[PDB]
């Protein structure tokens, strides 16, 4: 057996185990929100003693 | 000679002198132009709104008491005859 083969032979399924791990990520989303204050109206009031 | 006769006097003024001078001419013009006091209030608000953008509240009466929340340096108080021309811009 060659030294390179022995190095490959040294690694074993029980000897080396590979596991793939990922972190859950929420999908990116784009949303547009517009806010506009309540409508305002002009009011004119005249008060007199008789009224 | 009526303009000389009215002699409008500003008891309390909180505005630039150049702007204040313009208000006196508008106040004198508004009184002659408007047949009634109610018309005078509408005319003053419309002229100021066109001249300066914003929300203007104007109340003119023979006898009244007023406490208001107006933008600083946007409140001018002037009294001509028995009419008080008061404008206070609120943001």
């Amino acid at each position: 057996h060659d030294e390179e083969a022995i190095k490959q032979t040294l690694r074993n399924k029980f000897n080396y185990n590979t596991r793939e791990c990922q972190t859950i990520n929420p999908s990116i989303r784009e949303r547009g929100v517009s806010t506009e204050p309540p409508p305002s109206d002009t009011i004119c009031g005249n008060i007199t003693q008789w009224e | 000679s009526h303009l000389d006769k009215v002699q409008p006097v500003i008891k309390n003024s909180d505005m630039s002198v150049e702007m204040q001078k313009e208000v006196e001419e508008v106040a004198k013009k508004a009184i002659d132009y408007c047949n009634t006091d109610k018309e005078i209030a509408t005319f003053i608000k419309d002229d100021f709104r066109s001249r300066y953008h914003g929300t203007w509240h104007c109340i003119v009466g023979r006898n009244f008491g007023s406490f208001v929340t107006f933008e600083r340096s946007y409140y001018i108080y002037l009294y001509v005859g028995q009419l008080a021309i008061l404008l206070f811009k609120t943001g």
